């Protein structure tokens, strides 16, 4: 969420087109989706991730 | 929730008073208190806000035998830290004597700001190790404070007093102290006054009034280590979310410092964290480890730089640590301010738990047991001699350390799983 | 990577003084260390950087019985030079026993600023031959520093002592010096008391205050030999590839000075080469030969005749020299700096490894061997004596320096392809 975002930052304060604004918008939101484990394709690794969070909360019991 | 310093003691009192000037000239405040007109910032915490925007911070400063204190009144600043909460020897059972006797209206006015804030977390004191008047009372209060708040933490700011060996009973002193901090502090942040007159060498020409000039060091120092609170950012947004990080043992819980730009009066993120790992940057005085360490950086750092930085830094190796603890070295940001100057932009600082200040507290506990030997300077006052007939605190202080010690040093073999 | 300037004794901390007084002023730096703000050079290797372009230099000074270093800090440049690396007889061995006892502390100040520089290359000592307290000192720290870094190397800008020939001991003294110079120091750039009075007499008429002003012809020596290194240049941009070139052979490591314009407050590089090749110019007071012969000029230098000049100065064949060595003169720029004075905007300067200097040495040889033989001054004090009961170091310094002399007349002849 900050090298997106420098992205971002770039090719809209150089861009003077808001069809493009809209364009890089939609790159950034996409990217974080994929840097993040939410894709469509990263299911398991999600499900993983979230099985090593149940342990932490067991540890709090 | 809030913040409270609990700066104590005439050294105390002097590094608190410039710390609370530094965060005054940071943050948008003028000499008087009042909110600057040429002024992003999370000012809760560390400042209490008045109607008229008098941002007093919560600072209980407390003298004994005042002298530094008065001099502190007499400044453009009294204004600014009115809480209106300053109630009137060199020996620690002096200190802690005197302590005893003003407990309950000392504990009364931490009780006011604790009812005035909104809520309390900690209470951080800028506390000195064997400092006479500040040694002793600020043990005792240490150990009514946990008592009074046992859900609260307690952070020390501790200076470490090490001027290549006057106090002459510094090491008995500094012995009380530590079992004191070890077994009734949260956290410790050494100081060492030899590593700052030697963090001070190359910078600037403080070379005769060090102890003078490394009020700013230590000022530096502490709002460097509170600015990610101070200001915003993405992570470590409470000082408990830092601290679990930084102290992983409750026993080993005192943090080694450095700064990069010691001569901060473009460098890249790379540049920063390597430096950073040198010793000459390193401002504190058998296999040797880090437990922990981590970094913080305020500037205009590019971000697809960061972890170029991390990674780069794993393949130099700079920092050699095979602790039995798991954390590995870790990257972070926080905001520069603006309206003070920002020369090297780019700056960074580092907390790590490192077996090394194992080695500086053995140094005192080689002077107090020479010391003890000889018997030379048991003081033998009639103050120490009734508090403590038995002299025995000094041998339970001598045993508390010296599991301390052992501890470090299981801290460095492979089998601190089993009992250190 | 960076140099770091080891100045001991009296009359080397002069130097060195005056050396980084002169790089103040040439580069862009105030009295106070600051960038100047009138103000393209490379001033990483020699001054250690802040983002603000604040320049302290790497300099060790080495006090022993301080008098002038004292006045070293009561200077306005004091502020300059802070790496805070200043630690407190007229005998060789007094000297070096003075420094036994202190050899730890002063290796950790050396310590210290080879952690802080990012790397290091070379120690570049402004050492005093027979300077009382700064010999003996210089000869055991020489002896430390080659053990300590095998692969470093050392210069020494030995200021060999002829002053027409007060102190008694000087040949004992010197040979001394020689000794743990010739077989341990990688490089040495010699010059002459006599020599540089003589030029003071010639270029002024300064006889009595010789040694105040001959400073500043030892400062223009040393910062122009420097010059290259201080500044971008196509070739010679490290000190060790400069000095392969000088010294060709590891016995014969002693190098000779001049500089074309000795009264430099246009002149074609034909010129400025066949005035240097003129023996007044020379800094230094059967058969001789040069080993090799560089040259570097500083100027409004037109580049096509460089060559031509190099062929030209062939054609006159001023430097007679037929030596086992096959290296020949070479013609190198470097640039003149701005802010300073551009009198004689051409001007050069030469380094050369010449035969004659043999000479010299045979000369404190001669004193120390009539001395020797009348036993007058054999010291045998209470520390002569004891340090040196044998006194045989005596006699191991007179064949080492010996097979010097005769390595130098033996590279003369035309078989130095065999053991010389």
């Amino acid at each position: 969420l900050e090298c997106s975002w420098d992205e971002l930052w770039n090719k809209v304060q150089q861009a003077q087109d808001l069809d493009h604004i809209i364009a890089a918008h939609e790159v950034f939101l996409d990217t974080i989706i994929s840097r993040c484990l939410l894709d469509s394709d990263s299911r398991a690794l999600l499900n993983q991730l979230r099985a090593v969070f149940d342990q932490i909360i067991e540890l709090q019991n | 929730r809030e913040i409270i310093t609990l700066q104590l003691g005439q050294c105390g009192n002097q590094i608190g008073f410039e710390f609370w000037k530094q965060l005054c000239a940071e943050h948008g405040i003028s000499p008087e208190g009042i909110v600057e007109e040429f002024a992003t910032d999370r000012k809760d915490v560390f400042f209490y806000q008045a109607d008229d925007e008098h941002y007093i911070p919560r600072a209980v400063l407390l003298d004994l035998e005042p002298r530094v204190i008065h001099s502190i009144l007499n400044s453009p600043y009294a204004k600014l830290y009115n809480p209106e909460n300053i109630y009137l020897g060199n020996n620690w059972a002096s200190g802690f004597s005197q302590g005893e006797k003003i407990h309950e209206d000392i504990f009364d006015i931490i009780d006011r700001e604790a009812d005035g804030s909104d809520s309390l977390e900690g209470f951080v004191l800028c506390h000195s190790i064997a400092g006479g008047t500040g040694s002793g009372l600020g043990s005792y209060l240490l150990e009514r404070l946990n008592d009074r708040y046992p859900k609260k933490l307690v952070q020390t700011y501790s200076v470490f007093p090490n001027q290549d060996e006057d106090v002459v009973v510094q090491p008995y002193n500094s012995l009380l102290t530590l079992k004191r901090l070890t077994q009734n502090a949260d956290c410790v942040v050494v100081l060492d006054n030899t590593a700052l007159n030697r963090i001070a060498t190359d910078r600037l020409h403080i070379q005769n009034p060090s102890f003078s000039q490394i009020n700013q060091l230590v000022s530096t120092i502490m709002s460097a280590s509170t600015t990610t609170l101070r200001y915003p950012g993405y992570m470590n947004n409470d000082l408990i979310g830092l601290i679990a990080s930084l102290i992983p043992t409750p026993r080993l819980h005192f943090l080694m410092t450095g700064y990069t730009p010691l001569t901060t009066d473009k460098t890249t993120v790379l540049d920063v964290m390597r430096r950073l790992l040198q010793p000459k940057n390193v401002m504190v005085s058998t296999n040797h480890c880090y437990i922990a360490i981590l970094n913080i950086i305020q500037g205009e750092v590019d971000p697809t730089q960061v972890h170029k930085s991390l990674q780069r830094i794993r393949e130099r190796k700079l920092a050699n640590f095979i602790p039995w603890g798991p954390a590995s070295i870790q990257v972070a940001l926080s905001r520069k301010s603006p309206y003070l100057p920002s020369a090297h932009r780019v700056s960074g600082l580092m907390m790590a738990n490192h077996t090394s200040i194992s080695s500086l507290f053995e140094r005192t506990c080689r002077q107090y047991d020479k010391l003890r030997k000889r018997e030379a300077f048991l003081e033998q006052f009639r103050k120490e001699d009734m508090f403590k007939d038995n002299f025995d605190e000094m041998d339970t202080s001598r045993e508390i350390v010296q599991q301390l010690i052992d501890e470090y040093h299981a801290a460095t073999r492979p089998d601190y799983i089993s009992w250190g």
